[PDB]
């Protein structure tokens, strides 16, 4: 769960 | 707009190296992660990499972690996609595309795609086509493009002063390997004797370029 | 396991409207996707995303009958007045830490479009391929829908198998099909016929082109 804001940081 | 223009495809031998770009304007490229996506033959997209903004942080998928490397530079705002030691398997379309994922706002929330580049991994070698003229109220005439590999091929009309009534067929793929396609455009017939109908034909793997005059 | 669920194929009446979904597997609920749109043998458009709270962040120039929505695991694309340009394969896909997945994409397909016959042009070989000692006749068939064709050759009268390739039918920027079917010869199998034909056949009725040496 709890999704990145971006999944690239 | 954003536009995200790529380039670098080809025919590489199983084992080979390439190297893919992707030019990026319209916006700060170095605020921006990107990725690479690709399309195997008849397949569903697939995700190969990401990159952080600033380049200090790379992700990979699992089926090319180790043999694919992504880069990038900010000042010619441009997305690399370093390949070595290539597959049959990794043969396909290879995209690059921004994804804005959350936290933007409006149309900063919105996702794009380059165009996309063929890679193709294969033991056969190129072979450029061979351009045949097709003559001769209206008439239809055209260009036969035959035995090339690999896809793809463009194809215009007198450099791209002609484009109404040109159609170009897609190709067949032939039990040796090679394909072959054609374009054909209906013209006036009262023009064969004054206009004259030129097929400019390009196969970039095999930097073959052909003006073939057709006539009836 | 984040995963992006799609039925692989769905159909719709023109003007009508569809609902495709996608499904997000357990854990993943309040995850946002985006929904990605791919005509065949072009590259993929961006529509829009829809998170839980349903919203979108649609591309520019998407159409006001694309529209998202969102309800539990499942996140929705609805097009209304389906139009032909609307068939294509759907794909939604999302994130996670340092990963993106995509789910298998949904192809739509719209039918009851009209009904068209094919129009065939049969080309014999080039004076230049003949002197390169080949020979190619080429039969390019178009505006036809739907895009179930048989294509027969004949030397003079007689069926010929041998030396014959075409293409599947694909849809092209009219939203009508085309093919093509290569007869392969030699100059001296060309020479030797009085004519050769290529037949071809769509719901019943069958059109035929004629060329000769």
């Amino acid at each position: 769960p709890l999704q990145p804001q971006q999944p690239f940081p | 707009e954003v536009q995200l223009l790529e380039s670098g495809g080809g025919l590489v031998q199983p084992g080979g190296s390439l190297r893919l770009s992707c030019a990026a304007s319209g916006f700060t490229f170095s605020t921006y992660a990107m990725s690479w996506v690709r399309q195997a033959p008849g397949k569903g997209l697939e995700w190969v990499s990401g990159i952080s903004g600033s380049g200090g942080s790379t992700y990979y998928a699992d089926s090319v972690k180790g043999r694919f490397t992504t880069s990038r530079d900010n000042s010619k705002n441009t997305l690399y996609l370093q390949m070595n030691s290539l597959r049959a398997e990794d043969t396909a379309v290879y995209y690059c595309a921004k994804f804005s994922g959350k936290d933007c706002s409006g149309t900063s929330c919105r996702d794009y795609w380059g165009q996309g580049t063929l890679v193709t991994v294969s033991s056969a070698s190129t072979k450029g086509p061979s351009v045949f003229p097709l003559a001769p109220g209206t008439a239809a005439l055209g260009c036969l493009v035959k035995d090339y590999f690999p896809e793809p091929v463009t194809v215009s009309w007198n450099s791209g002063a002609l484009t109404s009534g040109v159609h170009t067929f897609p190709a067949v793929l032939q039990s040796s390997g090679l394909y072959s396609l054609s374009s054909v455009v209906t013209v006036p017939s009262s023009s064969l004797g004054t206009q004259t109908y030129i097929c400019n034909v390009n196969h970039k793997p095999s930097n073959t370029k052909v003006d073939k005059k057709v006539e009836p | 396991q984040l995963v992006l669920t799609q039925s692989p194929s769905a159909s719709a009446s023109l003007g009508a409207s569809v609902r495709l979904t996608c499904t997000l597997s357990s854990g993943h609920s309040s995850y946002v996707i985006a929904w990605h749109q791919q005509q065949s043998e072009k590259g993929p458009r961006y529509l829009m995303k829809v998170n839980s709270d349903g919203s979108h962040s649609k591309g520019d120039g998407i159409p006001d009958r694309f529209s998202g929505s969102s309800s539990g695991a499942e996140r929705y694309l609805t097009i209304s007045s389906l139009q032909s340009e609307d068939e294509a394969d759907y794909y939604c896909q999302t994130w996670g830490a340092g990963i993106l997945v995509f789910g298998g994409g949904t192809k739509l397909t719209v039918l009851s479009q009209p009904k068209a016959a094919p129009s065939v042009t049969l080309f014999p070989p080039s004076s230049e391929e003949l002197q390169a000692n080949k020979a190619t006749l080429v039969c390019l068939i178009s505006d036809f829908y739907p895009g179930a064709v048989t294509v027969a050759w004949k030397a003079d009268s007689s069926p010929v198998k041998a030396g014959v390739e075409t293409t599947t039918p694909s849809k092209q920027s009219n939203n009508k099909y085309a093919a093509s079917s290569y007869l392969s010869l030699t100059p001296e199998q060309w020479k030797s016929h009085r004519s050769y034909s290529c037949q071809v056949t769509h719901e019943g009725s069958t059109v035929e082109k004629t060329v000769a040496p």
